[PDB]
């Protein structure tokens, strides 16, 4: 909905 | 006319009027006001307390309160017979506004919309600053719970004995005073009025090192001052010399010099009319009078009597009161510095307090206290 | 009207984020903008509360500055500073202060609208294109869109 980037945006992962 | 026992005038109770064709009488010390010294009505239900508000000459206004929505077809009908004056403040509720000093009011006029007009009957003082600004400090005439209600005490704005030097922890500097049934207390802080019936007993006990002393009066929660041992200044009353014999009940003499500390003690005694609780001649460890404990993580001095140990939270455990004592001790190379723990149970109001750091002198001290007290020590 | 016609305790509303204070048995309205904070103290039977209100000296630090509801409206206006009462009569103090310190959030959205009213200068009339045609694309993007 937001589009960061028209390449890709972030996967939203949790860091280990 | 009409006769009503439910109309509320002046932080008081209600009273009664009654209305006439050569005046008004409100009666709480009768008052009259003439027909001829009205000037204006404001009988609106937009304020609280929906009655006539009338305006008089007399340096003064009749806020006169407690009559039904009904009464504005009544009272206006004893209106339009004489005075045929038909009765139409602020409701923006902003802080703009616009202060004016009236002949007896202070107009709080926001863009032509007056607010407030406090009259100068209930001002007691006033107080100015470099930059302008007013403060108003009243004493409303309190005289009872019921039919005080609410009070004000200051307003601000922008545009027999008494002591001095009194150091007191319930904590600060400042002035007491006594009245003639009441105590008021002034300072930096706030100005507070003690009532003679509320304070129950009055105390005062020495230090460890005897030189401070320490008063407590409880009163129904118990206020401490802390007095030097070099207080040694007379003291006066302003009072006659044969009615300061009635009113102390010839207790004192009008000129007497001794402690400061000890006469304020005789003072409270002599008001209250009750017996004081000394300090105990019982000693403790190294000549001492009271015995140094922590609890709530705070150093505090317990002190035994005839009736009570009192713990200085400042704490009372009456020996009637308290079910039941007990002593708590382990085994090991420090327990003679302060590892002994004494708790006290009480079903009265089912609370225990213990009080631990407790070294071998001082709980052998107690167990001989309480052996002549003859207390229920449970083990 | 208020909750009751008498107002021997001190009631507060919440819905139009205002109170009515009776100064001595004379009522007057104010803000909850227009009050900055309130304070409470006890020495033993005694009960002081005081009410501090929003004005040049308390709201701001510094005197004679720029604030949107007193200076902007009229920097050089007389305001209220503070009250003082007494509620040791009776205990119901507490709940009357709680309201008080609930009128902070919509003294906070007061703020909020206050500053809101910046960047006044906006866009001007528009008018469509009534002179025939309108070039039009398809198949376009926009970013800075609420879709």
């Amino acid at each position: 909905p937001d589009m960061i980037n028209p390449e890709g945006d972030d996967n939203e992962v949790d860091d280990v | 006319s009409t006769d009503f026992d439910r109309i509320y005038l002046n932080s008081k109770f209600s009273g009664r009027f009654r209305i006439a064709d050569s005046g008004l009488g409100w009666k709480i010390k009768p008052f009259l006001l003439p027909a001829t010294e009205l000037s204006t009505v404001q009988w609106s239900r937009g304020c609280r307390g929906y009655d006539l508000k009338i305006n008089t000459k007399n340096q003064g206004v009749i806020q006169l309160d407690g009559f039904s929505q009904d009464d504005y077809n009544l009272i206006k009908n004893d209106f339009h017979r004489r005075f045929n004056i038909q009765v139409e403040h602020s409701l923006r509720g902003w802080n703009w506004g616009k202060t004016d000093l009236a002949r007896n009011e202070m107009v709080f006029a926001l863009n032509g919309k007056p607010t407030f007009e406090i009259p100068y009957a209930r001002i007691n003082n006033t107080n100015l600053t470099s930059k302008n600004e007013v403060g108003i400090e009243f004493n409303i005439q309190d005289e009872e719970y019921q039919p005080a209600g609410d009070e004000l005490v200051e307003m601000r704005f922008y545009i027999i004995v008494s002591f001095q030097d009194v150091f007191f922890t319930t904590r600060g500097r400042y002035d007491i005073d006594i009245y003639k049934n009441s105590i008021r207390l002034r300072g930096k802080t706030y100005e507070y009025k003690l009532q003679h019936r509320q304070i129950q007993r009055i105390v005062s006990l020495p230090k460890a090192d005897d030189i401070h002393h320490l008063l407590v009066l409880a009163i129904e929660p118990f206020l401490v001052l802390q007095f030097q041992k070099d207080e040694e200044t007379e003291v006066q009353l302003n009072l006659e010399d044969e009615d300061y014999e009635e009113n102390y009940k010839d207790k004192l003499k009008k000129q007497y010099d001794a402690k400061t500390h000890i006469v304020l003690s005789h003072v409270l005694k002599g008001l209250t009319d009750r017996r004081v609780i000394v300090p105990g001649e019982y000693k403790s460890k190294y000549d001492q009078c009271a015995v140094s404990c922590s609890f709530k993580a705070n150093e505090g001095y317990l002190y035994p009597l005839d009736n009570a140990f009192f713990f200085l939270p400042t704490l009372y455990i009456p020996f009637s009161d308290v079910s039941m004592v007990n002593i708590s001790r382990a085994g090991q190379t420090s327990t003679s510095s302060r590892t002994f723990d004494l708790e006290v149970v009480l079903r009265s109001n089912r609370g225990s307090t213990t009080f631990a750091n407790i070294s071998k002198e001082e709980q052998q001290l107690l167990e001989q206290f309480l052996k002549s007290k003859n207390l229920r020590v449970k083990n | 009207l208020p909750t009751n016609i008498r107002d021997l305790r001190i009631h507060v509303d919440w819905k139009s984020q205002t109170i009515i204070l009776p100064i001595y048995g004379r009522p007057v309205p104010f803000h909850i903008n227009s009050y900055k904070n309130g304070s409470k103290n006890e020495e033993g039977e005694y009960t002081y509360l005081r009410l501090n209100f929003n004005s040049p000296g308390s709201s701001g630090g510094i005197s004679k500055k720029v604030e949107e509801l007193p200076y902007e409206e009229s920097a050089d206006n007389q305001f209220v500073r503070s009250i003082t009462l007494r509620s040791k009569d009776g205990d119901r103090m507490s709940e009357t202060f709680k309201q008080i310190a609930d009128l902070k959030k919509e003294a906070t959205k007061r703020e909020q609208e206050r500053k809101a009213l910046a960047d006044v200068v906006q866009q001007d009339k528009l008018i469509e294109n009534k002179t025939g045609r309108t070039k039009r694309l398809d198949q376009i993007f926009v970013r800075p869109n609420p879709d």
